[PDB]
Parts: C-alpha cells; sequence; structure tokens
C-alpha cells in the first residue's frame, strides 16, 4: 500500500 | 561481497540493480542504488561518468538474481540523471561521489511498495552512527577480487563503522579519507565490499530506524587488512539531495 522507510516486515 | 551470506530481496528491499544496454543483445550490470522515495534512486556518480547516456540504463527493484527474473520485479528507465558537479577521481578516491535517478516505468509510474520494494530511510542533517555501530552492505559485486564475474544470487554481510582517525592513519587510506567519507571495515578483515558492490547501500540503525548512513564508493583490493571499504557520507550531502527532490 504505502511506503515507510526502513521495515522489511 | 567477500564473505557475507546469500540472501533475498525481501531482507534488502530498497536494494535497486541499474544495468546498461548494448542494443547489441546484452545488458550487462553497472551498480547497486537505493530507493529513496517512489521515483528515486541514489547510487555513486563513478558508476555513469564513463556512459552518461541515460536512455542505456534500466533500473530494476525486487530482483534477488542477477541475470534471471524474480516475481514481483519492477523495470524502469532514467527519466533524470543527475551526477555531482564537482565529482573528482584521484589515486584511489572519488570525491562527491553520490549519483540520483529519477525512474519511470513503461506505463509511465514510480515505483509501489510490496514485500520485496520498500524505501531506505534518510538520516538527519550531518547525524551519522558512532563508530562500533555495525551496517550491513548488501549487493552483486565479486565474491573475491580475482573473478571477472559476479554471482546471480544477491549476497549482504556486516561491517563495522570505524573512526576517520583510525582510517586517516598513514598505513591505512592517510588524507584520501575526508569528513565527507566514512570507512567500515570487519574486525577480522574477512568480509567487505568489492568492485560491482559500488553505489548500494551501507545501512545502520539510526534513531531506532534503518538509514542509508553511506553508498560504496571505493576501496583498495577488497577485505584486506588495514584497507577499509569507504562510503560516501549520505548525511553530509542532504542539502544536495534535497534541492534534487
Ligand atoms: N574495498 C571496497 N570496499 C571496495 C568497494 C568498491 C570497489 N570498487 C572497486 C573497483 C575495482 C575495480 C574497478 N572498479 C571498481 O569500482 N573496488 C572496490 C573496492
Amino acid at each position: 500500500l504505502k511506503f515507510q522507510c526502513g521495515q522489511k516486515t | 561481497i567477500i564473505g557475507g551470506e546469500f540472501t533475498t530481496i525481501e531482507n534488502q528491499p530498497w536494494f535497486a540493480a541499474i544495468y546498461r544496454r548494448h542494443r547489441g543483445g546484452s545488458v550487462t550490470y553497472v551498480c547497486g542504488g537505493s530507493l529513496m522515495s517512489p521515483c528515486w534512486v541514489i547510487s555513486a556518480t563513478h558508476c555513469f561518468i564513463d556512459y552518461p547516456k541515460k536512455e542505456d540504463y534500466i533500473v530494476y527493484l525486487g530482483r534477488s538474481r542477477l541475470n534471471s527474473n524474480t516475481q514481483g520485479e519492477m523495470k524502469f528507465e532514467v527519466e533524470n540523471l543527475i551526477l555531482h558537479k564537482d565529482y573528482s577521481a584521484d589515486t584511489l578516491a572519488h570525491h562527491n561521489d553520490i549519483a540520483l535517478l529519477k525512474i519511470r516505468s513503461k506505463e509511465g509510474r514510480c515505483a509501489q511498495p510490496s514485500r520485496t520494494i520498500q524505501t531506505i530511510c534518510l538520516p538527519s542533517m550531518y547525524n551519522d552512527p558512532q563508530f562500533g555501530t555495525s551496517c550491513e552492505i548488501t549487493g552483486f559485486g565479486k565474491e573475491a577480487s580475482t573473478d571477472y564475474l559476479y554471482p546471480e544470487q544477491l549476497k549482504m554481510t556486516v561491517v563495522k563503522l570505524i573512526s576517520h582517525r583510525e582510517c586517516q592513519q598513514p598505513h591505512y587510506y592517510g588524507s584520501e579519507v575526508t569528513t565527507k567519507m566514512l570507512c567500515a571495515a570487519d574486525p577480522q578483515w574477512k568480509t567487505d565490499s568489492c568492485q560491482g558492490d559500488s553505489g548500494g547501500p551501507l545501512v545502520c540503525s539510526l534513531q531506532g530506524r534503518m538509514t542509508l548512513t553511506g553508498i560504496v564508493s571505493w576501496g583498495r583490493g577488497c577485505a584486506l587488512k588495514d584497507k577499509p571499504g569507504v562510503y560516501t557520507r549520505v548525511s553530509h550531502f542532504l542539502p544536495w539531495i534535497r534541492s534534487h527532490t
């Protein structure tokens, strides 16, 4: 859906 | 990467693979990059300086293998190729070695978030982790400096940040390393970045996030003792990045 920099899961 | 482990893009979902076409029929890998925002990838200027023809590069996101396809990958063209002005290559170092590529797919969109495509965070103004911090590097570069081919599977490894004081020791790199660079090495000089890994990310945790602290830039040999890998210090280029975003 949207990005969340740094999140791998 | 010398040493390290083989991995899959899910573990580095912001890694971008950049290739060049030679209409002859082949596309050869050039360097890696990192996704900053949906349309922007950051890499190193030295990767393009010699063939600054944007139209001949392809960027892929969601790729775990070098020359085979990965389900979930996205292919893009380079809409804008911003190299740093005042980029300089000397005997070892690359100064202001950062580049930005604005990407566009054949449908006209930028990256879409998936379990294999995510952005990496940027640091705050001149904010870095302290030496000692373990950071990871990822890429499809050589596994041994004598190799003349690249691995087909993506690799990752962990290295630690060292001080400039330690890296500017006469028998390390002297004053070839500046405040705009960061050096990272393996305590036992076993793993490191190498040729083919340039442009890719040095990610560390900062203020509770995974941040792009450096860009693989240069180094003498690969995994040699007293010869750390030198990365562009992203935290000191924030203004530059900002004026083109
Ligand atoms: N020691 C390192 N961390 C390192 C990083 C990038 C490199 N890139 C190269 C390189 C070698 C030969 C030609 N072009 C290159 O970029 N050596 C490299 C070594």
